[PDB]
RNA sequence: GCUUACGACCAUAUCACGUUGAAUGCACGCCAUCCCGUCCGAUCUGGCAAGUUAAGCAACGUUGAGUCCAGUUAGUACUUGGAUCGGAGACGGCCUGGGAAUCCUGGAUGUUGUAAGCU
RNA sequence: AGAGGAACCUAUUCUCAAACUUUCAAUGGAUAUGAAGUUGCAGUUUCUUUAGUGAACUGU
RNA sequence: UCAGAGAGGACGGAAACCUCUCGUAGAGCAAAAGGGCAAAAGCUUGCUUGAUCUUGACUUUCAGUACGAGUACAGACCGCG
């Protein structure tokens, strides 16, 4: 059986990227984190304090606490037939804002703005629903300067 | 054509006053090879010569052949700058009769020699002290080396501004009326 | 000898951050100087940059953002001619005056100068801006850069100037001039004399007595401006009074038209044409040699 | 004696190179991999014949040496030691293991069975795939027949199926003969002993002038 | 008679038989494990807001 | 694009294609059952369609067929109103049922030949 | 078109050699009474302005090395799912969908923020 | 394994790695996709800020 | 600023000690292996006892028990700057 140390099998997971070692740039510390925000977890090997467990690497969580240089995150973890919302205290260096929620918030803003504009201007309420890409419509293709090229299977050649 | 103007411009640039070669420092070394009274008396010799207290260098390893143990003080050295350096350099070159080999000059423009008896440097022999030999090293370089040594925003000295063996030899010959002996038979 | 800087060396080489290659920013200290606690969110944390060049003293107030620092106020010792002083724009007195200028200027800008006058009587004693009313004094943390923190250094002279101007700069009197490191005693009189430039006047008198030629060489432009060793202190006091009287930034000028003084990058066609010309020239030289 | 090759024929385990973890490995039987006129200039031998494999198996060092000896002997006897260059394009790097068991009566008294059955090094084998080149020979255009017959005789020392073919490439270079001739005429290919080096355009023109291309 | 025999064979089927239950939605409402100073200030803020 | 991936996932187990007018009408008239309060009720009358899809202006089997064929705005409701068709085995048999249609088998996308198959199944 | 202070991204910014550099500035620079630190005023520190763009730095140059981007490699290698598919087997192709990376070829050689100033 | 300047330097070359890697799939994992939401107005805080400055909370 | 290389210097040699250039870490960090680190996490040096007092929360193993180990805070008294 395997040993059960904290950093077993993280040889590449906790390593830095090629030609990306050294001093950690400061935007990491300038980023703003508020409780209720969604963050991706990606361990930074250069910082050994407040490191997330390997199980949480690459997962997204919701912030529930904001301390001086760390955040508490609620991350879903599957244990047998239940998903547990584990709470973990991770430092800022291992955290990154999640764009999935921000995209949705932008879409909500656009929807509200479009609805307000249409109602104010008396236009009919617009369609504010994402729809799956439908099958292509009917069209005409012209062969002018694009004559069809007759293709045939090629014979076998002995490429030594 | 254009080459004439280029060459005259390059020579005019080389005649710049900031390119003047000067003595940066003179390093005096005495590796006594052991600790104790001999090292103390060598330190006294260097103090008498330079006028400033020297510093002791300890062995980096242990060599049974040399009788050296790690962290044992075995050398004393001084660094001299300014007119004092020129005075001591002239005394040493007098001891050598202003004769040097072309193989005494390094690729970076520094040159050194050695004195076997410090009495020859115009130091009165003292029975309590004794006689010691020492290594003389002279570092020549122009103004503007501070850019490579300052703490803030250090740079790299340009190739034209760097010194060469030929320029060092010419400086020696002109300044000290030096003589370049034929190569020591290899 | 094996070439160390070969293709593999360059292929595996990783460059440092630009401001580290330039040898201008110490990122270890920068992280601790500019990073705000995450439970304070976007509240700016203000830093007092002090930088002394060969001919000028620069004092700035800034706070960091994810796209670059924001400088909110700045005072340069080359502005002191507006307040008297024309020479000696780098000594202890000039540094202190620059700090005072920055403090008063920014306090006026944010409309706190009336509330916080600062220490208006130069005594050299350690001073901290005590809170008045409800608004606490403006706060900034000192940033010395790559300078050495020695006793009596001019970076702490600028810090002292700001503190006396009335900005809360967390500090202790250990590194001010006149602080004896051995007995841990602070000489406010010595610090005041240094702030007023008495050391410069003493050097002037000493050189005048020693050798007139050396004196002229050392203080050529001081004499040209008419500052001898018996009015320098009064000049510095007048400078302090003028700064405390008016501190608003100087008015900007009009954008003069600009022309190209450097060479413009060659175009792709020009580069190819030069390559062709060089090929032809090299071939001709080969044939004619 | 050695176990029959059929016991280690097919590729079953992961590569097991000799390293700091696999120590006490006996030496491989085959040592020489270039035979004949190996110092000939690139233009000396323009024709090339390969012996490709049609099996995904292990070629033992013993088999490799046996085939080398056979092909070398035939080629030397029928063309002279300076009429060909033979290169073995397969080196035995995989270590096979053996779990030795006593084979005498009463052996079960001491026999451990399968308990702790991890083996010890036995020999070196070359892992081969379909289409892999085993042997290569560069010779003059009037010796292709001898080369083909030599490889035909050698193929009988390897397990499984091998296919002998001729290559359109010039000798051991990677350029088909027509383009090789054209580029060498243009001066874009500089001799590099057995092979050649392509001289790309880019670079300082001071270097370009030494060979305008 | 070896009897270690670990395996994970029939475990996903057992886990999924009664479905994989996702966490509830009120779990984000609790203020448990939050900074004590922040909690103290929140108590003070809530204890003083005038109702009308 | 939201349904085609499912049709690729379930390829080996389904035969699907593009129904035509006669196929849709035959399916609806001969094997149309509605899901009414969770019960499978044969559609023998147009009122049965009207009671559940009248709110969408679908009152007759022809309206239902049009909605399905032209993929109207209420395709989801129209189709979910229909119980999954329970077809008969084709008269003539299958071909392979273990190979794609293009391999000479049965499963996968038969395009417009689903009508040929359904003419025997319905 | 630039200079400086503080930066953000952290080589399209690095590295080598060379040309040019208006004005501000930066820099080198002179001195060592004082503060301060050294075997050594070399570094660090302090007081200055005779001199210099020589070097640093900036722009530019190079069929430049590196880095970055793209093309090709190639619908190739590999791969999800299917077969009472071929083959003694190793393996191989077909159906259904995903789909690379070297070599090689071409191009680019920092972008930008706040504050102050030159032009 | 040769080549260009016995070893050495330079540019190459044949064959490789479960405990080698610049690069890097397919299958795979995770999160989000509104009423428990979005905009304001109008109050609380002993937390935070130089500061209604923020953070959070409250309101029939 | 390391490992190392190059070039120089009385006795000094392949190796003692001094000097200059280059040097992406090829060194070192108590120990196994793997990560991490360059105005540092390495080396030299000053001062020190946060290796202290108190309770909760959480991670790891996990049954989401306990020990051990660790993480982020809160309250006190301190150290360095």
């Amino acid at each position: 059986t395997n040993s059960k140390g904290l950093r077993r099998g993280t040889r590449y997971m906790f390593a830095r990227d090629f030609r990306k070692h050294g001093v950690e740039h400061l935007s990491t510390y300038y980023t703003q984190y508020k409780r209720g925000d969604l963050v991706d977890i990606k361990t930074n090997g250069a910082f050994q304090k407040g490191m997330p467990f390997k199980a949480y690497h690459g997962r997204t969580g919701r912030i529930f606490n904001v301390t001086r240089g760390a955040v508490g995150i609620i991350v879903n973890k599957r244990v047998r037939g239940n998903i547990l919302p584990k709470r973990i205290n991770i430092r800022i260096e291992h955290i990154k804002p999640s764009k999935c929620r921000t995209d949705f918030l932008n879409r909500v803003k656009s929807n509200d703005e479009k609805r307000k504009a249409a109602k104010s201007a008396g236009q009919p309420v617009p369609a504010l629903k994402r729809l799956p890409v439908a099958p292509r419509g009917a069209h005409t293709v012209t062969t002018q300067n694009n004559e069809p090229e007759l293709l045939a299977p090629l014979r076998f050649e002995i490429v030594a | 054509g254009d080459i004439e103007k280029q060459t005259e411009i390059r020579e005019k640039k080389a005649r710049n006053v900031m390119r003047e070669l000067k003595i940066q420092k003179l390093c005096l070394n005495i590796c006594v090879g052991e600790s104790g009274d001999r090292l103390t008396r060598a330190a006294k010799v260097l103090e008498q010569l330079t006028g400033q207290t020297p510093v002791f260098s300890k062995a980096r390893y242990t060599v049974r052949t040399f009788g050296i143990r790690r962290n044992e003080k075995i050398a004393v050295h001084c660094t001299v700058r300014g007119p004092k350096a020129e005075e001591i350099l002239e005394k040493g070159l007098k001891v050598k009769e202003y004769e040097l080999y072309k193989e005494n000059f390094s690729d970076t423009g520094n040159f050194g020699f050695g004195v076997q008896e410090h009495i020859d440097l115009g130091i009165k022999y003292d029975p309590s002290i004794g006689i010691y030999g020492m290594d003389f090293y002279v570092v020549l370089d122009r103004a503007g080396r501070r850019i490579a040594k300052r703490r803030r925003a250090p740079g790299r000295v340009g190739p034209s501004h760097r010194v060469e063996r030929e320029e060092s030899i010419k400086w020696f010959q002109q300044k000290y009326d030096g003589i370049i002996l034929p190569p020591k038979p290899k | 000898v094996k070439v160390i800087k070969n293709k593999a060396y360059f292929k595996r080489y990783q460059v440092k951050l630009r401001r580290r290659r330039e040898g201008k920013t110490d990122y270890y200290a920068r992280k601790r100087l500019t990073v705000q606690d995450k439970n304070k969110y976007n509240t700016p944390k203000y830093r007092l940059i002090v930088r002394i060049t060969n001919k000028d003293v620069v004092a700035q107030l800034a706070y960091s953002k994810i796209e670059g620092d924001v400088v909110v106020a700045s005072a340069y010792s080359h502005e002191l001619p507006r307040y008297g002083l024309k020479v000696g724009l780098t000594n202890y007195a000039a540094a202190y005056a620059t700090g005072l200028l920055l403090a008063r200027r920014h306090l006026k800008t944010i409309g706190l100068d009336s509330t916080y006058k600062g220490h208006e009587e130069l005594t050299g004693e350690d001073y901290n801006v005590e809170e008045e009313g409800d608004r606490a004094p403006f706060k900034a943390v000192l940033d010395i850069g790559l300078a050495r923190t020695t006793t009596g250094s001019k970076i702490f002279a600028v810090m002292k100037g700001v503190a006396d101007g009335g900005i809360n700069v967390p500090h202790s009197e250990s590194r001010f001039f006149g602080f004896d490191q051995e007995s841990k005693e602070y000489n406010a009189e010595a610090h005041r004399d240094r702030i007023l430039g008495k050391h410069v006047a003493d050097y002037m008198t000493y050189l005048k007595e020693e050798d007139e030629d050396r004196y002229k060489r050392q203080f050529s432009k001081f004499l040209a401006a008419g500052l001898n060793a018996d009015n320098l202190v009064a000049t510095y006091q007048k400078v302090h009074s003028a700064i405390r009287a008016d501190a608003s930034p100087a008015a900007k000028k009009a954008a003069k038209p600009s022309k190209r003084h450097t060479a413009k990058r060659l175009t792709y066609d020009e580069r190819k044409q030069r390559v062709a010309d060089k090929k032809a020239l090299l071939l001709q030289l080969k044939e004619q040699q | 004696g050695r176990r029959p090759a059929r016991c280690y024929r097919y590729i079953k385990n992961k590569p097991y190179p000799k390293s700091r973890f696999c120590r006490g490995v006996p030496d491989a039987k085959i040592r020489i991999f270039d035979l004949g006129n190996k110092r000939a200039n690139v233009d000396t031998f323009p024709a090339c014949v390969h012996m490709m494999s049609n099996e995904r198996e292990h070629l033992s060092s013993e088999a490799l040496e046996a085939a080398r000896i056979c092909a070398n002997k035939y080629m030397v006897k029928n063309c002279g030691k300076d009429g060909f260059h033979l290169r073995v394009r397969k080196h035995p790097f995989h270590v096979t293991r053996i779990n030795k068991m006593l084979s005498c009566a009463g052996a079960d008294r001491l026999q451990t069975g399968m308990r702790g059955a991890y083996g010890k090094p036995q020999g070196l084998v070359a892992r081969v795939d379909i289409g892999d080149i085993l042997f290569s020979m560069r010779i003059k255009e009037g010796n292709v027949k001898h080369a083909i017959e030599a490889f035909r005789r050698a193929k009988f020392k390897f397990p499984g199926r091998q296919i002998i073919v001729s290559s359109r490439k010039w000798g051991f270079t990677k350029w088909d003969r027509e383009d090789y001739e054209r580029m060498r005429a243009e001066g874009r290919l500089r001799s590099d002993g057995v092979g050649v080096q392509l001289q790309r355009e880019h670079g300082p023109l001071t270097k370009w002038i030494e060979n305008p291309i | 008679a070896k009897s270690k025999n670990h395996t994970n064979h029939n475990q996903n089927k057992k886990a999924h038989r009664n479905g994989i239950t996702k966490p509830k939605k009120h779990i984000f409402l609790s203020m448990k494990g939050v900074d004590a100073k922040f909690i103290k200030n929140l108590r003070f803020s809530r204890k003083n807001n005038k109702r009308q | 694009k939201a349904t085609l991936p499912l049709l690729r996932i379930i390829e080996p187990y389904v035969a699907w294609g593009y129904p035509n007018n006669k196929t849709i009408h035959d399916l609806l008239y001969k094997r149309g059952y509605a899901k009414v309060d969770g019960n499978r009720v044969p559609i023998t009358d147009n009122t049965i369609v009207e009671q559940s899809l009248g709110k969408f202006n679908i009152i007759c089997l022809e309206d239902l067929a049009h909605e399905i064929a032209t993929v109207g705005p209420h395709f989801k409701e129209a189709t979910n109103f229909l119980w999954p068709f329970k077809l008969n085995n084709p008269t003539g048999g299958w071909t392979k049922k273990t190979n794609h249609f293009v391999e000479g088998g049965d499963f996968g996308n038969r395009e417009d030949q689903i009508n040929n198959l359904l003419r025997k199944m319905v």
